[PDB]
């Protein structure tokens, strides 16, 4: 059978702006099977409230899911994406870029 | 060929007890549907299922009914507790998407179920057997065997006619429906007449062997009875005569 | 512009865990407007947009049955797959299934569409004159010997040219506020040094809808698909979308580059180039 | 989702084309099919339209018009064994549930060509002997009405098929114990030809 | 608005 490993993005809603509200998303696509486990970090530590969209599929029958929540950017905080999939012997970890 | 099976055929009961209705689907089919029809109300649809699930109970009364598809060759339907509205012809049927596709569905024989406030009102049928007048057989040169099945409640008969041993279907006619010998209101016993004909010297021959035979659907053993009447059971009563030229 | 109503059906077998996981979900273009889970709560199908909602009972009792109906033969299926291959009782695997219709700016039929994939791969699909079938292999051919017998292909024709394009055309009137707005994209330009020879440009379209948007990068009017880079189109979560591209530059040369948005919210191509 | 169709009974000769309909009120239904029962069986499919006009099978058609929400099913050379109770279901593309009108029953009457309207008398297979009194034989223009009281004035109407002779006859059947209960007397709200015999 | 009532097995 046929896998195909997750794409991964990392970003905020909208412009990120320290000490302002805001929701960071962790969007992940192109992936097959749709099991898939994917949490939200804070500064290493998981942050507990993710909710993510209904699972839906693309063109080539890939699938992609949105994980997201609420988040107050700072100077010195560090947020990241971390995706576990069969395709992977090992969890992905992608930083947050607040410049991408 | 071997269809729908429904269980019971029919059935009489008392109101306040529970009643279950069998189906079994023809085999390899996976939808299953189950139909009530009154007179009050027409053909009406009480639920369907597809896979053993139910689909659509849209049309399931509001609370004493009940319906299950433990698997896919077994359905119920529970009535608990049963009350006389209850009584009406139940069908189950069975189908296929592809001859969804169509409108087709097959459907079982049915469940004929009277639930009744009293059973003290049950009485199987007197049978009697008239016999061809003279006039009749001097004028037309055929003859007229009358049945009449009378005092029967509530109206569960099934009538045939035997000649020698063989169930006959040529030369008959039963009513379609049964007369209520009617004292006015509806508690009130039933009758019915069914006719066979037959070719001169049939009825003069003395020899020839003719019954009314009459299934009567009423209780079963497991009703309760304490009237000096005989317990009105399901029976086969029935009546007879010989050909007499005398 | 053209639009589309498509409804997509997961199912993943669940072995020791008795049933099929089962997710539906319904689009009109790129917005979301219900979803079905088999392990939610609800056994319901569930609005997701606000247009949706002004349908009544008999509506959303119509469409939950059909997505449970849906549910117990994605259930079937898998089972019978698993037989069609001669697969191990052991494994989780996967059945979807697609179907829609698009019509053109005048809201009238362009086309229909219906897929179903096993495992990810293609598997069988009703084809443009929604009257045949292609089927990737020979179990597909078993289940296309079915459906033509059964004559699936004028149902589902029936279907995809009437029934899909009258409720589409219903959902845009209903919805027209959320459907038929269009968010022109607000757009920047980043700037990154690398190499030391070269540096990055980043253009930025945020808070557009639709999805669909046309970025390019220029050298001097000259398109440039050149080592440049665009990242998927991707959700910003309240019903916008988010894109970016770049080119990488030699440095000092940051003038002769300009990036080219299209979008249906702009009644002009912009232009931009970076700056300060 | 409520259709009304009307119960009849219609009673109409061998030969005669029937008419049968419903109307309804929901839109939304798009699947139109009719079903001939006959008394104490299942229903049986006749035929079936989606949306979409008028179909041909045999001596029947089938119409749908969706604006005047109005069906019908024809019956070309009605025959006796047509007669039954005709019923109209319906659906849309959501459920397999079936939606059904009333029924309307259709009886048609048999073309006898040798009418003799005899009456007569008979007396158990019993000692007993209550009569009865057969009214036999006669053609399918005349229709019989009992009536009553709540004291005993009782009676019936049938046709039969008597086979490997090429014959059919009208039967009906009357009794009651009023004992001066007369079959000369019998069938008095019963518009009946000329006939009377004796012991 | 979904297709149905529902669809063939495969």
């Amino acid at each position: 059978m046929i896998q195909r490993t997750p794409k991964i993005q990392v970003y905020s809603r909208h412009p990120a702006e320290n000490g302002k509200s805001n929701f960071l998303n962790c969007y992940v696509s192109g992936f097959h099977p749709s099991d898939i486990e994917v949490d939200l970090l804070k500064n290493g530590e998981r942050i507990e409230k993710v909710e993510h969209s209904d699972l839906s599929f693309s063109k080539d029958w890939s699938f992609y899911l949105l994980y997201y929540t609420e988040f107050t950017p700072t100077e010195k905080d560090e947020y990241a994406c971390r995706v576990n999939h069969v395709t992977l012997s090992q969890p992905k970890i992608v930083k947050w870029d607040r410049d991408m | 060929d071997a269809g729908v099976i429904q269980s019971p055929r029919h059935e009489v009961t008392e109101m306040g007890q529970q009643v279950t209705l069998r189906c079994k689907p023809i085999s390899g089919h996976d939808y299953l549907f189950w139909y009530r029809q009154t007179m009050m109300r027409g053909l009406e649809l009480l639920i369907y299922f597809n896979n053993n699930v139910p689909i659509d109970d849209s049309g399931m009364p509001e609370d004493r009914f009940s319906a299950k598809m433990p698997n896919a060759s077994f359905s119920t339907l529970k009535i608990q507790p049963s009350e006389p509205r209850d009584s009406a012809v139940y069908f189950c049927a069975s189908s296929l998407w592809e001859k969804l596709a169509k409108n087709i569905q097959y459907f079982g024989a049915g469940t004929r179920l009277s639930v009744l406030e009293d059973l003290k009102n049950v009485f199987p049928p007197e049978v009697a057997v008239f016999e061809p007048s003279e006039a009749e057989i001097s004028h037309t040169q055929k003859a007229t065997l009358v049945c009449l099945a009378t005092g029967f409640y509530p109206d569960h008969v099934e009538l045939s006619w035997w000649v020698n041993g063989k169930e006959v279907h040529s030369g008959v006619c039963t009513d379609p429906q049964p007369l209520k010998e009617q004292p006015a209101l509806n508690d009130s016993r039933y009758a019915l007449s069914s006719r066979l004909r037959v070719s001169a010297t049939f009825w003069q021959d003395p020899r020839n062997h003719f019954r009314c035979q009459v299934q009567f659907y009423g209780l079963s053993e497991n009703d309760e009875w304490t009237q000096d009447r005989a317990k009105p059971v399901t029976q086969i009563v029935s009546a007879e005569a010989w050909g007499r030229a005398d | 512009g053209s639009h589309s109503m498509r409804y997509f059906f997961t199912s993943v077998s669940r072995p020791g865990r008795g049933e099929p996981r089962f997710i539906a979900v319904g689009y009109v273009d790129d917005t979301q407007f219900v979803r079905f889970d088999s392990d939610a709560a609800s056994q319901r199908m569930e609005p997701r947009a606000p247009w949706i909602e002004q349908e009544g009972p008999e509506y959303w009792d119509g469409e939950t049955r059909k997505v449970k109906a849906h549910s117990q033969t994605h259930r079937v299926d898998l089972g019978t797959l698993r037989g069609y291959y001669n697969q191990s009782e052991a494994g989780s695997h996967t059945v979807q299934r697609m179907y829609g219709c698009d019509v053109g700016s005048d809201w009238r039929f362009l086309r229909g569409y219906h897929q179903y994939a096993y495992d990810g791969k293609d598997y069988i699909a009703l084809k443009e004159d929604l009257r045949s079938w292609t089927a990737a292999d020979m179990a597909a051919q078993t289940t296309k010997h079915k459906w033509e017998a059964a004559h699936v292909a004028e149902q589902l024709r029936a279907y995809l040219e009437g029934t899909c394009v009258e409720w589409l055309r219903r959902y845009l009137e209903n919805g027209k506020e959320t459907l038929q707005r269009t968010d022109a994209p607000k757009t920047h330009m980043t700037h990154h040094a690398v190499s030391d020879h070269e540096a990055t440009l980043r253009c930025w379209a945020l808070s557009f809808y639709p999805a669909e948007i046309t970025l390019t990068w220029q050298r001097d009017g000259e398109d440039q698909t050149q080592d440049t880079e665009l990242v998927e189109t991707r959700p910003a979560g309240d019903g916008t979308f988010q894109k970016w591209a770049a080119v990488v530059v030699p440095s000092g040369q940051e003038q002769r580059y300009t990036c080219h948005v299209q979008h249906e919210g702009l009644p002009k191509p912009l232009t931009l180039r970076w700056e300060p | 989702k409520e259709v009304e169709q009307d119960p009849g009974p219609l009673s109409v000769p061998e030969g005669a084309i029937v008419s049968l309909n419903c109307t309804y009120s929901n839109s939304a239904f798009q699947y139109f099919m009719w079903y001939r029962q006959y008394s104490r069986k299942g229903p049986e499919l006749l035929m079936y339209t989606y949306s979409s006009g008028n179909k041909e099978d045999g001596r029947f058609t089938a119409q749908v018009d969706k604006s005047s929400k109005y069906i019908s099913l024809f019956i070309r050379d009605s025959q006796p064994s047509d007669s039954a109770t005709y019923l109209c279901a319906m659906r849309g593309d959501s459920s397999y549930k079936l939606i059904f009108g009333s029924g309307t029953r259709l009886l048609v009457r048999p073309d006898i060509q040798n009418p003799d309207p005899a009456v007569y008398q008979l007396r158990d297979s019993k000692s007993s002997d209550k009569s009865v009194c057969l009214f036999t034989d006669f053609d399918s223009q005349t229709n019989v009405s009992q009536s009553k009281d709540s004291d005993v004035y009782i009676t019936d109407k049938c046709v039969l098929d008597m086979r490997s002779m090429d014959f059919k006859s009208n039967s009906a059947v009357a009794w009651s114990n009023k004992s001066d209960f007369a079959c000369a007397n019998a069938f008095n709200n019963s518009i009946i030809p000329e006939d009377t015999f004796f012991p | 608005y979904q297709f149905g009532p529902d669809f063939p097995i495969a």
